[PDB]
Order: structure tokens, then sequence, then C-alpha cells
RNA sequence: AGACCUGAGUGUGGCAGGACUACCCGCCGAACUUAAGCAUAUUACUCAGCGGAGGAAAAGAAAACAACCGUGAUUCUCUCAGUGAGCGGCGAGCGAAGAGGGAACGAACUCGUUGCCGAAUCGGGUCUUACAAGGCCUUGAGUUGUGGCAC
RNA sequence: CAGUGUCAAGUUGGCAGGUAUUUGUCUGCCAAAGUUAAAUACAGAGUAGGAAGACCGAUAGCGAACAAGUAGCGUGAGCGA
RNA sequence: CACGAGUUGUUCGGAAACUGAGCACAACGUUAUAUCGUUUUGUUAGGAAAGUGAAGGAACUGAAAAGGGGCAACAGAGAACCUGGGAUUAUAUUCCAAAAAGAAAUUGCAUGUGGG
RNA sequence: GAUGCAUCCAAGUGGUGUAUAUCGCAAACUGAUUUCUGCCCAGUGCUCUGAAUGUCAACGUGACGAGAUUCACCGACGCG
RNA sequence: AAGAAGACCCUGUUGAGUUUGACUCCAGUCUGGCUCUGUGCGGCGACAUCUGAGGGUAGGGUGGAAGCGCAAGCGCAAAUGAAAUACCACCACUCGGAACGUUGCUUCACUUAUCGAAUGAAGAGACCAAUGGGUUGCGUAGUCUUCGGGCUAUGCACCGUCUAGGUUUGGGAGUCCGUCCCCCUGUGGGUACCCAACCGUGCUGUACUGAACCAACGGGAUCCGGAGUCUUGUUUCGAGACACUGCCAGAUGGGGAGUUUGGCUG
RNA sequence: UUACUCUCGCGUUGUUCGGAGCGGGGGCUCAAGAUUGAAAAAUGCAUUGUGAGUUCUGCGUUAAAGCAAAAACCUGGGGU
RNA sequence: AAUUACCGAAUCUUUGAACGCAAACGGCGCAUGGGAGAAGCUGUGUCAUCCCCGUGCAUGCCAUAUUCUCAGUGUCGAA
RNA sequence: GCGCGGACAGUAGAGCAGGGGAUCCCCGUGCUUGGCGAGUCCGCGCACCA
């Protein structure tokens, strides 16, 4: 609330004493829209585009956060993502669900490599058939504007 | 609440028969579990009796009435000092106690508790042992 | 220390909450004069000790 | 447990008998040379005191027997903290006069 | 000041955990198997699993049977009875009870309530040759009720 | 019998009386605290004593008639002469 | 195979006595069942888990100090000794005897000399 | 956009990605550059519609009946 | 020739791995209801009761009452119909209101259940004052009384009270002005304010690496204040009686389980 | 310290450095080594110079990779 | 009686439910009783550090305190 | 098997195949049985023990 407005912000309490939780990756901000001295709550602008309000007694940091631009030189090399993911945790490389077996994956099986069903699945499907483009509302290359993610 | 068969991820085996994962209700009541609880935590009390005080959505709260069986007072009163006798360690453990014998179905006498006296297991074993008389 | 909190916060909700008569008319206690008169007479005719009996 | 003496007041009032609700079982039980009383019941009292019995009777009926209608009607409750009722203070200070144009007169 | 009443600390006196587990008591709980397949059923309220006691356990003094000229706590035996009971893809299969002859049997008692009392109760010190079912003392516990008496 | 919901009556009363219901008769009994010996079990138990067998007779009978749950094997659970 | 021997430490390695990836007693919760779960992102547990520096008239009393007790490295941290021996059948920076072959370092207590 | 997405666990004030916070995390497909990646939404998926103007569950509500019960009405996602 | 009870092929009312839009199901997801679950204000309806107010073609019934009614009209007689109206009495179905009780949904304002965060539960709110609280008061007007005093409105009072700073109303008293020493000069030490009002809200700092703890000091007989006080009490913040707990119900559900997938046959 | 006035200077094998103080003179300090002696000849066996290896030590690029922690110990800042 | 049999008295190492804390450690503590004890002191006693032995010390629960010590913006209440 | 909507809108009109004059108007054309209850075909969404 006492921040003017348009005034770029980062380390963003979503709730009062949260000491910082929206905006903390290399690069990323938020921008103040507007603040309701009524409701006393504050209006603002997320990374991802969507727009949030929050109480007006949250605290932000003024700026942006340090190390912008990371992800705009290729790696170039899998010991390079070794190496970038070897202080985070297990998760690479990455075996795609076609080339596993039918036991352990539903894109696993045929005598050619190929989902045989669609890919989209509910969001109701159980953990284990929940794999896929997950509740998707489309597919295929995003032509024209890209709508904003996430929920509504 | 009812009970929740404990198997890995809900999945059973067998005949579809035993499939049910949240339908089975254990086959104890509550007041039963909770002396039983109360008598394995303090193994030198004797559980006498309980009763229902209270209840939420998601609590029942039962109290539970237990004698120190080491006590002078207990041991010299003819009123209760049978329970000091080690027959009656942990009778609630058994069910022995009055919510026992109501699981257990010995609040009925006669045609409605024929197959479950004086137990279950004492009306299968005489119904279903082989006799053979010497001169047969 | 937890039971002092809950001592608390069972008068505070004691007072929340509507209190029906049978309950309430317990709250509506008598005066203080009445109460040291009344007290005064009963401690007057108290039973008998152990030793005196 | 109150309810040992819940049903006192009622059965008192059905009786006709005259009684009293006091503070501090603990200081009855003191009266009596006890840690605490639920309650206690005169049965006779010497002529010195018959006087005093009788001026407490009355007293002790003006607050509570014949106050049987008031104390059969009366909930309780409904209290709100110091800084509930200061916020409801506040707010119907700052909106004291909002609606004054919407007046006719 | 202090009180009680809710909860702590320490001292003192004690108890529980473990073992056994044939039989017994409480839970939990299959599948092979049988149905000439198989899913209800069957195996089985069994095995495996988790608890608990004893010399036996458990049961036990009618909210019982009967429908009689009536019986009379429990347990067990023969029998009722593989049943013109019943249950059952009414298939495979399953499946008791009362009465009757018997074993046992000195088998009966306690509380709570009611109503008449109301600390007469308990514990602790200490005397009696005595951690007396005794006397004396004792606020310690108990009147938010222990103990007596009665159908 | 269990979970959950809902929840009485008061002997002008309840429960039972093996085809659900509403009536009105009859009969038996009085649940929702508790203790209790014997007659029964010991279907892979123990302690101290006893008695036997139309049983087996060293590849049999307990795995074990013997320094046998030993020697040996297995990371181990166990296996085991 | 039989008989009889052989491994010597203030300082070497470990432990007394560190933290790590981690473990899981207590506590609490769950489970018909604890033989389950949580238990280092500063850190147990609705959670009152500290028991003694002082004083003050020899052991009795008590301030302030937030987050219980352990374990996990014989290659990380740490750790005061090292040469000579004609000294063994076999041990040795471990044994050697007043000329300790000898030379050191380092703990813990005590005794003196001296102090400014 | 965190009272979240994915997700472990028989269960809890339980657990992982998360010591994180969209330049993040989780789930797929393709497989360096280069040059490109056309047409088809009928089908089956997935998704949304802030009509859900039909269809249902039991929960309720009413009526008939001595009552057990019978009927009627309401009834959400979803399907359409 | 040996090595292995053919692995190919068939048969069996034998399997197992895998798949699915096979049969039969189970977790998971989602959805409804009840529950958790409290307060107060309103809104739309429903129920009970008073009561409007009209009225297949047209001139709704259904009955007593063919005569009186102040007046004087309706026929048993004129007009219809798938039905012919009197004076007393006689309403279909809709529409309309309270004024009470109950309440099914629902808006809003709450806060104590509960949920979500944070914190070593480290400083909440008020004093700035009610649509507040109380016999641990005082009146008044009704209305009751067990005669002692209540209840409902109404007022007065008590609970109940102090502040940085900003702006302006009154008070003198020491010496900005100047003073009190030492060397025209230089230097060193201090005061140059108090009260009251409105605002404000608990406020001594600001708009590329310092130090700060175990107070002094001032009063009263060691306490006190310095360092305000208070508590119808919640550690604080954000939600909030829904979204979280249990039960019941429907859909979905190869993620998973069980099982089946005839026979004849050159 | 007119050091850098229009080719500044110092220095490494090497990627530098300087008015935020280069270079020269004179000093302070730390780390490696020297040299002298005590030990020590009383021991050991039957000698004092150079060149090559050798990481103790000194010199304090890959990175979307930036390369443990604690005990114990040390010193100061305050106070006695 | 190194006989046997039986049984009342005794002994009974390290552990183990194992329980002061640990543990591939014959490890390490706190409290309390003892023992031994060099150098100094008048052979004797005494004895610091070190060393040895006994006893108690887990957690929970019950009872209890000749009436122990406390905590709570829980409820009262002093005179 | 149960419920719904429909045999274009209905309480017999509308769309429009074929008709006169200059795309306009006008002729035509159109689920059962009973005094508002009981059957036939399409779909939907739902039930499934000979
Ligand atoms: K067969
Ligand atoms: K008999
Ligand atoms: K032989
Ligand atoms: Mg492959
Ligand atoms: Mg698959
Ligand atoms: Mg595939
Ligand atoms: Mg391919
Ligand atoms: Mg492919
Ligand atoms: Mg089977
Ligand atoms: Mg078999
Ligand atoms: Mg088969
Ligand atoms: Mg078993
Ligand atoms: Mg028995
Ligand atoms: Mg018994
Ligand atoms: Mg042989
Ligand atoms: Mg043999
Ligand atoms: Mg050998
Ligand atoms: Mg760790
Ligand atoms: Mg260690
Ligand atoms: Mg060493
Ligand atoms: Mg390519
Ligand atoms: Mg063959
Ligand atoms: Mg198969
Ligand atoms: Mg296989
Ligand atoms: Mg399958
Ligand atoms: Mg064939
Ligand atoms: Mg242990
Ligand atoms: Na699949
Ligand atoms: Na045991
Ligand atoms: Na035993
Ligand atoms: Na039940
Ligand atoms: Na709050
Ligand atoms: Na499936």
């Amino acid at each position: 609330g006492q921040i003017t407005e348009g005034c770029i912000v980062c380390n963003v309490e979503a709730k009062p004493g949260d000491r910082g939780t929206l905006a903390r990756a290399s690069g990323d901000y938020c921008i103040i829209i507007s603040h309701n001295h009524e409701t006393g709550r504050t209006r603002l602008k997320l990374p991802s585009g969507q727009k949030k309000s929050v109480p007006s007694t949250s605290r932000a940091m003024i700026g942006i956060i340090s190390g912008g631009g990371r992800i705009e030189k290729p790696v170039l090399k899998a010991g390079n993502s070794f190496y970038r993911f070897r202080g985070k945790r297990n998760c690479w490389p990455k075996v795609r669900g076609v080339a596993r077996n039918p036991v352990e994956h539903p894109h696993g099986g045929g005598n050619h490599q190929h989902i045989g069903h669609p890919s989209t699945v509910s969001r109701h499907s159980p953990p284990g058939q929940k794999v896929g483009l997950i509740a998707a509302r489309r597919t295929g290359r995003i032509r024209g504007g890209k709508a904003v993610k996430g929920a509504w | 609440g009812g009970r929740k068969r404990p198997v890995h991820k809900g999945i059973t085996y067998g005949k579809p028969k035993t499939s049910g994962v949240l339908g089975m209700k254990l086959n104890k009541n509550n007041q039963a579990v909770a002396e039983q609880r109360l008598g394995k935590r303090f193994g030198n009390l004797r559980v006498l009796n309980s009763y229902w005080v209270n209840m939420d959505s998601t609590f029942k709260w039962y109290e539970v009435i237990a004698v120190d069986p080491m006590c002078k007072t207990i041991r010299r009163d003819p009123r209760i000092n049978w329970i000091v006798n080690s027959v009656h360690k942990h009778r609630e453990q058994r069910g022995l106690t009055s919510a026992g014998r109501k699981h257990r179905g010995l609040r009925h006498k006669g045609h409605k508790a024929s197959k479950l006296r004086p137990s279950y297991r004492a009306a299968w074993r005489r119904n279903n042992r082989i006799v053979f008389l010497r001169k047969r | 220390p937890t039971f002092v909190t809950m001592q608390r916060k069972k008068r505070v909700l004691q007072r929340r909450l509507k209190v029906p008569p049978a309950l309430n008319q317990f709250t509506k206690v008598l005066d203080r004069a009445s109460r040291n008169e009344a007290l005064k007479l009963i401690k007057k005719y108290a039973p008998e000790t152990r030793k005196a009996r | 447990p109150v309810e040992l003496v819940l049903w006192m007041p009622n059965l008192c009032r059905a009786n006709k008998i005259p009684y009293a609700i006091v503070k501090d079982m603990a200081r009855l039980g003191d009266a009596i040379g006890r840690k605490t009383a639920t309650c206690v019941a005169l049965t006779d009292v010497n002529a010195e005191d018959e006087a005093t019995l009788k001026n407490l009777i009355r007293s002790v009926n003006a607050r509570f027997l014949s106050r049987s209608d008031v104390i059969r009607r009366q909930w309780g409750g409904l209290q709100l903290s110091l800084r509930s009722r200061a916020e409801l203070r506040k707010k119907h200070a700052r909106n004291a006069g909002v609606d004054a144009a919407a007046i006719i007169q």
C-alpha cells in the first residue's frame, strides 16, 4: 500500500508475513496495477501474466530479481544439462514414454513407437493414467495470441 | 467412521467378494476399542468399565474406569478385590467388559444367541469336530 | 502452557455463545452483602468436626 | 459438572423453598469447614437467628424466588469482546452521517 | 494474605513392558481347493497376521424355554439330526434349537437405584507379642458421597 | 454384530413368543454394572511323579537309540545330516 | 600334523571428544494391531523437557541463557615422539635402566623461587 | 499463482517435486544445425456453455392407506 | 549315437505377462445431501389464520331459501347452456395485503467453530468512548411482584485515562538578547520555557559496510518512574460459518483386481 | 610524489598494474627456505659441489558446475 | 567321604524385557558410600590429581507427602 | 421395462411443391381410439437374476 502504482517489485508476499513467495526466479518481477484504499487490497500483475489481489499490508522488495537473461544461452551439451541438474534433483535425462514398455507406461509398446490413443487425458484420471497432456483445453501449434495459462 | 481396509494402494486380491476397501466395518465397537487403548497404554491398571460422554463429527469420547490392583483399599474391599486376581489382567483385551460382551453378541440368550455361546469358537468347536465313540 | 490457554479460551467461548436460561441463571448470583450474611449464618451452624462428634 | 445442581433451582421453585445462587463453592466449603460444597440447606436455627433467617429469606426471595418468570425466560451470552465492541463503535462513527442526504426533510 | 481447582516438579512406596502360547479369549483374515469351466457359494467365520489370560479359559443366575399335567443359572455327553427344520447359481453343498436320558451341583452372591440414616468409611502414624477386619490420634482422602440397614 | 444418521418408553411400561403391517388378546421374562466351584479342552505347551501298548525295531520309529537342532550349508530369513 | 611358544604404547589407530549424507529414542499423532509416521529448510513435542556461575549467613540455596537425548567418518575434522640399539626363534616410533643409548613434547594436580 | 498443479501413504496437525515460486515446478511429444512443417474438428479423445429449458441418486416435500407401502413433486455433476 | 519328459504344431473345460470401446468389480477424481455449524439485519417464497376482489360457445359452481327486503328485483315464467341469477345465504382459480409463529432457500454485516499462513506465539485493541458492561448506583414512564424488588424504554452517572509531533490560546523568570570564568580576542560551560485547545495516533532515526547489552538520572521509605494505563480475556495476520470432518448417494474410472474368450473340423 | 607529457612507467612464461598512489630511497611485517650453534659422537657404516625428476610449498580456466560442516582453539570490542 | 539321593541356608561372571548414557567401544557419566594411595608431615598415620569397588539414577502409570515446592489476564476472596 | 420430447405451430393456422397478372400478392396444401383418459413409429437419458 506504500508503493506507487506502476512500480516494479519482486519478493512479493502473497500473505502479510509470508516473507516473500511471488516473483523470485531470476529476472522476474511483479507490476503494481492499483490500490483499493477501502478494501485495503492491492492488485498486481504476476510474471505468468495473471492479475492477483493481495492485502495492502503485504510487503514487496523494490526492483527485479537479479540473474535475468539466463535461459537465453543455449546449453549445447548433455554434460551442461548434467551439471545444471546436479544441484537440483534427480530428474534428468528424460526417457520418452513411447520408448518404454507397456508394463511401466500407458504409452509403452507397439511394433512402432506410437501413442495408440489420444494423449489428452481427463482431469479426473487416476495417478498412473494421468500422463500425456493433462486436461488440455487445446493442443497443436499456438497461432496468434498466447492465452494466459493457468486457472481462471 | 468406517474402517478402511489397510491394503496397499487399496488393491485386493482373490475373489471379488473380498475386494471392498471403504465399506467394511470393524467387528468391534468403538467403546471396546477405547477400553483396549486405555488398557494397553497403562498395564499397571485394571480396566473395569466405560461410558459415553460426548462426540464430535470426528471424535468420540469414552471415560474408562480403572482400578489399581496394588492399592490396599482395593485389596481389602470384598466388593472390588475380585479384580486383583490375575485372571482379570487385561480383561478388556479379551472382550470381557460390557462393551466386549456387547459386540460378542452376549446381550442375547436362547434362540437369538445359540451359535455364539459360550463363544463363536466354542460353538464352532462342538458343532464341527468329528466324534469317534469307542463302540460305534 | 496449553492448559492456561484452554481455560482462558473456555471463558471466552462461554461468553460468546447463546447461553440458555437454565445455565444462564447461574451467572445471576446473590449480592455481596446478602452472600456474606448467609455465609456467616451457615458458619454459625456448621457440622461437628470428627473430634467434636 | 454443572449437571449436579443445574436442576436444583427448579426443584426449589417447585416446592416453594427459598434459594440463593452464590459465588464460589469453595467459600461454601469454607463455611462448613470443608474444601468445597455444592449446596447447603438450613433446616432450623435458634431463636437468636430467626430474625436474621427471615431477613435473609426476604432478600434471597427478591433476587431469586419472586423473579421466576424472568429467570425462566432469560437467555444469556451473545457478548462481544472489547476489540469487537470498539470496532463497531468506530465503524458507526465513521459512517455517522453517510445517508443524511437520503432523507427527504 | 489466603482458598479451591485445573495442571506441573521432586521425594517416598509400588506396578507394566519380556518369556510361554498345546488348549482358551478378542480382533484380523486368505488362497489352493470343490462346483468336472466360473464370478455367488465352497474351502472357512479355517491357515497365515495382531493382541490377552489361566490351570483351564470362556460361560453363568433368565428382558430363558415353551404353549405343556408344564420346565427353570452356566458348561458338557448321548440324542434331537445330515434333519419330510431351514440356507443354497434351491447347484455343488451347507445346517442348528427346544424337549428326553445323563455328568456336575451344599450354588449362589455384589453394586447402582429406591428409602431410612449420614463419615458410622478409607489411608497414615502409633499402642496392644499385632504394616490386627482392634483401640488412640490424624485434614490427609472423602459430603461432586464412603459406609450401614431393609425388602 | 459394526459404522453413520436418527433416537424411546416407563411397569395405564418394556423385551421375547422363527412371514412384513395395523389392531387386541394371551404367555414368559425384566436388557442396557459386576463376581462365581464343578462337570468340558489341552488338535506340535510346560513342572513333579506314575501306568501301559495285538505299535516301530537302526534306510524303521521323532530330524535326533550316538558330544543332534549337533557337524555342515546360506549375506539372511532359514536349511539340516 | 604334534608339542611348546609369540602380539609390550602418556605421544601410533580407535574411544574418551567433532560435524556429514543419514538414523530414530523420547514426545506426540495414527493404527483392531506399533513391529507405523513425523523427527536439520535452526532443529522434538499444544510445547511448563534448562537443576546450576554467583552470592549470602562447607555444601545448602538461586539470576540469564528459546528450540529434549543419542548415534552415524579406523581415508573428512582432530591427534603431545623420534632417532640409535650387538634388541627376539617370533613384537617393536610399543622393548632398552641411572651414563635409562638417549634426546624431547604434552596433560592433571601439588611444592618452592621470584614478582610489581 | 500455493487453501495450487503433479503426487506418496492403511491412517494422522503425515509425505515428495518444494531450502522452491512461472527465467519455477510437474506431464507429454519430437530429436543438432539448415530449410520447412500443407489440407481435415465428420469420428474418438480432451476442453468450455455464466442455457445446461430432456434424463437421473438419495436427501427432502406433499397426497392415498389402519399401516407396511404406493404415487406425485424436487433433485447435482455427468450424458444429451 | 550323447546331451533336454520338442521351445514348433495340436489338445486340456491348465497357466502367466500384456491390451481393450470383453464380463464382473475396486481405489482415485468429481458431484449432491446431511453433519461439522454460531450471531444479528434484510429478501423471496411455503405453511396456518383474517380476509380481498373479480369472474365449447356464451347468456362456473353447489345447494337450502318463491318472497321479503329501507329501497324493490330476481321467477316457478323473457334471453343460454355440454349449466337460468332471487330477499338471508352460495363460491371455481388466480391476484392482492399484513401480524403475528416456523422456515425452506438466500443477500449483507459479524465472530466464537473451523480452515490457511507467520512467529523464539516480541509489543493486539482501547483510552480518540457506544446501537457497550455492571447490584461483586440514581432518577423518570409504564408493566409486574412472592412486597423483598424486578422487567421493558428512558436519561444522568461509574467502568474511563495518558501521549511524540503539527497548529494556536494564557503564565513570568531567570542569566534568544544576553550570561558565568579564564586569556581588545580566543576558548570553555549552560538556559533560551510552562500550561490550555483542535489535528494526529502511540509516532526520538532515513529519504558504497561504525558503536549501541548487564541503565544512568529523578522521587518515596528498598520500592517507585525512567520504560503511560487498561483487558466483556482471543499470540498475530487472512478467511469464516463456507470451505474442513464423518456418513449416505450418483457419475466417472485398464490406474488396478478377478475371470472368460464354445464345439465340429481329412 | 611535474608519476601520465602526447611514444607514461613497472613487471610476468602467462591473461597485468598505478593519483582509489606507479617507480626510486629508507623501513615494518608474514611465508618459505638459508646460516650458527645445542642435540652429536658418546651414534651410524666400512663428501662438497653441479645438472635432471619430484607438487611440501610459493605464486594468495568449464560453470545455467562457483566447488561441506562442527568441535576445539585464537584474537578483539565492552566490563571487572 | 571328591560316595550317592534329596532339600529348606548360600553363592550365582558379561548380557538379555534390560531400565544412568552408549555400543562391531569389555566405553563414558551424575549423586552418594567406601578402598588403595606417591611426595611433603610426626616407621606411622593424612592425602591432591589418577585408579578400583558398592549403591541409586529409563519411560509410563497408581498411591502418597505426619501435610513438600510451585504455575494459571481459571473461579473467588481478604482486612 | 421407466419416463420424456416429435409425428411446422396448434385451440386446424404456418412454411411451400403446382397455379394470373406485373421478387410482391392471390388458389391450395395439410399419428390413432374414447368423455380432456387409453395404443403406433423416431429419437434421448435411464432398468436389466428365468
Ligand atoms: K477338475
Ligand atoms: K436333563
Ligand atoms: K538289525
Ligand atoms: Mg524397447
Ligand atoms: Mg498399460
Ligand atoms: Mg504404444
Ligand atoms: Mg519415431
Ligand atoms: Mg512416434
Ligand atoms: Mg479360494
Ligand atoms: Mg487342500
Ligand atoms: Mg480354473
Ligand atoms: Mg492364526
Ligand atoms: Mg472360568
Ligand atoms: Mg468374570
Ligand atoms: Mg544306520
Ligand atoms: Mg533314523
Ligand atoms: Mg595345524
Ligand atoms: Mg544430520
Ligand atoms: Mg560419532
Ligand atoms: Mg593417537
Ligand atoms: Mg533431424
Ligand atoms: Mg513331451
Ligand atoms: Mg489366465
Ligand atoms: Mg509370465
Ligand atoms: Mg486385467
Ligand atoms: Mg476344437
Ligand atoms: Mg533401551
Ligand atoms: Na492407457
Ligand atoms: Na508381557
Ligand atoms: Na500363566
Ligand atoms: Na450399529
Ligand atoms: Na482473528
Ligand atoms: Na479400469
